[PDB]
């Protein structure tokens, strides 16, 4: 047991997967010049709690934006158009001992996902509801929104390998607890933190949550995310 | 589009070599092979300057003096027999010149010239610095003939040559009309004096005349 | 400033990131990046505005700080020239054909 | 000609009264821990202008609170309920060479006022107009305020012996800027910034202004203030 | 203030532009020998004094044959066809200090000029007077004349961005006085003085002259040339 704490935000914990073998790190020119905020931002923003019932497909949760109204790196986002962030993301579940199941954490870098029914496009409400997540669901759907079935979670590729990326499994049996380090994978070295979607974390249960008759009817995900070595563009002059 | 963190540090394609050195089509023209054996028709001349077309004409006026070999490439086709072959004559400042297709000038041994026979790879032929001068002068703020005569604003210091082309088939049973596109290159080019770019559109090709014209395009207010 | 040399006043040269919005007034230029050039002392204030690029852009407002001070000889309504040009060193990569000739 | 600047602030100048011949500080225990800002606050916060007529009598500013909407260190009152500062204040005057006058650029910490008819009190938004100034006047003035007449500047004492705070004179003749260090001069380290005000900066023109009918009919005084060393109570556990 | 002399000509100065970082000099043959006066020559010729009023759009003089009266380097133009020099320009405006204004001082190598109605030249007196100056114009004019506009000068370029060419601002706020030293630019070592203009002086009034009812109404501009490092062909047998 290990009491992390990042500024004002203390949590408790119980190996890390740091994603792609690389720790994130900061950017190191006088005609860009870029600002490290390091004050606060590092702090552990924990979003809100998700009950994992026994007919629950999986969620995502679309990043940087997620936390587009989470303190002080969510209005860092209105004041600076460039950024970059590393975001260590916790997932517990503090199930009991009589539940069981097994939950895929992955991180997904660049999910370009499709429309339900395509010759059309969904309205950009549909990727993302900030602090909340969007549900997979178990079957096909229709209708201008995302294509959210399982078995071809949002891109069109089979969801049980979807193992190549920065992963954790949570088996209830074993672990209760997840952490991925994923090091601001792009191809630019600072971008936009509303246009452009860095990672897709989803949370995907692959073997169903069971329990009898007397436990309680679903297991909370507890999610956290602790933006790291998050730089943004300079507003002096120079 | 978006804005993107457009991040490098270079300048290898500002260099005058990498701005000037750029092949551009700067001379279409037509010539027949067969018939009005006293005609214009059947030769190409194009006397090479810079002043051509007002895309290239633009960049050479970025610089007063420049001095650069020119490296041009024709490139000759044809339409409606045998196998064809051109000949492509530079004369010098000081050549003669053609009158006729059958002209004697065709034959002058101090005039150099490719005989490019259709099929092949395009006709290359280069031209070293020829003016008399240190440097082409792209403005010259003077008289040709002393005392304010006629002529302003033409020196015979950046005088390059001319370029004629014919066909070298005495005749054809039918009318073969080619068609030729001079590529003109400058190159090992050097340039001094930099000038403010042109703000006004070009009125002829041997003069800097031109109308008045704004200086950016007008916006509402000061402040909008 | 191109104004008398007993003309005396303030100008506040505010400067927005690209980003941002512009100021709808003096004083939220002044919570942003300005820079309260005394004309009286020095005639010449030197800006360099970094991240200018291309492949939503900053914005240079300027704000009476104060008005215009002149004695009773010299005239009331003055100039101010504006210069441009690379600050330390300038970058650039894809040559094309100018749009301006046609 | 000295071009100062601070963070994303820069003026002009063209010799510093210290007040009371100390520099601003920080406080320097476990048990009350101060987080100092440093990190913007610092930046010069210029006020609006102000016209000086032939006919003016005066002014005051009424600190710390006068900043109270002044970016960062306006929002940090809201946030903590303790803090100190120094503020240092430029007041430059730019009139031309034909004009004449002289003002009083005097602090006068617990400057306690005086209501304009006694035995009642005034409705606290007479004292200050955060940015702008409350003028003196010129002769006795009645009603639920500020007894704001000059001779009597708001305390009850003589206006020429005014002269015992930290002050400077701008003579038109000589002179055109003023520069004034306050060293948060009070009996308790700390204090609420919107309850106390520390100091009163007021402008006072003792020799009235005057030119000819060429001249402009004002002279602009701009007033400049920078909080210097604020620091103020901390929000996180122990 | 510094009192120049050179040869019988004394002019009082009050920081140069060395046009193109070179200064002018010899061009150090038997075939073709230069002969170099240094005698005379060298002297100020101070043109005659230009009266810049609130509506004067500009001026223009067309060197070498500017000077093509001015004594001992007016004549030596007649006897001999080749020549080369370098010209030191002084330019004073000795205004007042309530006058307001400013000038472009630039000289524009190879400057040719333009035809007021295109389709046809210009009798070739109207671009030089020798030493009286072609004003510009303020708007477009017609006729068999030099195109005089600014906004495009001469060449038909923006008048703003003629300051690419050696030049000095003569802000009557802070300076009166100019002086660009242009190291003879030409494609051949010499050439003959009365067909060539090698370069064209021309001041332009950016920032309008302005002034209240009692000062003059104009101010006289001074214009000096020296002509430095003037050589010319041989005129004896080898």
């Amino acid at each position: 047991v290990r009491s992390m704490t990042l500024g004002n935000s203390t949590i408790t914990t119980q190996n890390v997967v740091v994603g792609y073998g690389e720790w994130p790190s900061y950017l190191s020119t006088a005609e860009d010049q870029p600002t490290q905020p390091d004050v606060a931002t590092c702090r552990f923003y924990t979003l809100e709690s998700v009950q994992w019932e026994k007919t629950s497909p999986g969620w995502w949760w679309k990043f940087p934006e997620a936390l587009k109204n989470m303190g002080l790196f969510g209005q860092n986002m209105h004041y600076h158009y460039l950024g970059r962030a590393g975001y260590t993301i916790h997932v517990q579940c503090n199930a009991s001992k009589f539940h069981q199941g097994c939950l895929l954490v992955v991180c997904v870098p660049e999910a370009e996902m499709g429309c339900a029914d395509t010759d059309t496009t969904f309205p950009a409400t549909e990727l993302t509801t900030e602090d909340t997540p969007h549900v997979f669901t178990s079957d096909s759907i229709t209708g201008k929104k995302v294509q959210a079935a399982v078995c071809n979670a949002g891109m069109g590729v089979g969801v049980g390998n979807l193992t190549i990326f920065p992963h954790q499994w949570i088996n209830l049996r074993t672990n209760n607890s997840a952490t991925i380090v994923i090091p601001y994978i792009n191809s630019v070295p600072m971008d936009n933190m509303f246009r452009h979607y860095n990672f897709t974390l989803m949370i995907i249960p692959f073997a169903p949550l069971n329990f009898t008759d007397g436990a309680t009817a679903y297991v909370p995900i507890t999610v956290t995310i602790a933006p790291m070595y998050a730089e943004y563009n300079g507003l002096r002059l120079a | 589009q978006t804005r993107h963190v457009v991040n490098f540090h270079s300048r290898s394609e500002s260099t005058i070599e990498n701005f000037m050195g750029r092949a551009a089509c700067v001379f279409m023209d037509q010539y027949k092979i067969n018939g009005e054996e006293t005609s214009t028709d059947r030769f190409a001349v194009w006397t090479i300057n810079i002043r051509e077309m007002a895309q290239l004409r633009r960049k050479c006026e970025m610089f007063t003096y420049m001095r650069f070999d020119i490296e041009m490439t024709m490139v000759i086709t044809s339409c409606q027999m045998p196998v064809l072959t051109h000949q492509i004559m530079y004369v010098p400042p000081g050549g003669p010149i053609p009158a006729k297709v059958d002209g004697y000038e065709w034959q002058t041994s101090t005039n150099p010239s490719v005989f490019w026979t259709e099929g092949n790879a395009p006709p290359r032929i280069s031209i070293p610095f020829i003016s008399v001068g240190n440097a082409y002068s792209s403005f010259y703020d003077g008289w040709s003939h002393f005392t304010q005569d006629g002529t302003y604003g033409y020196t015979t210091l950046n005088a390059m040559g001319k370029l004629y082309i014919r066909h070298v088939n005495r005749s054809s049973p039918h009318q073969i009309t080619s068609t030729i596109r001079v590529y003109f290159k400058p190159k090992h080019i050097k340039a001094w004096v930099p000038r403010p770019p042109r703000l006004c559109p070009y009125i002829n090709k041997r003069d800097v005349n031109f109308v008045v014209t704004e200086i950016t395009d007008s916006r509402t207010s000061i402040t909008d | 400033f191109c104004g008398s040399a007993m003309a005396t006043g303030k100008l506040l040269i505010s400067y927005s990131p690209p980003g941002a919005s512009v100021p709808t007034s003096r004083k939220d230029a002044m919570l942003g990046t300005h820079i309260v050039w005394d004309i009286g002392l020095q005639s010449s204030c030197v800006l360099c505005v970094p991240w200018i690029s291309q492949s939503s852009a900053g914005y240079i407002t300027c704000w009476y700080q104060t008005n215009i001070v002149v004695p009773p000889g010299a005239p009331t309504s003055c100039d101010v020239l504006c210069f441009a040009s690379a600050c330390n060193d300038f970058s650039v990569r894809l040559l094309r054909d100018t749009p301006f000739m046609a």
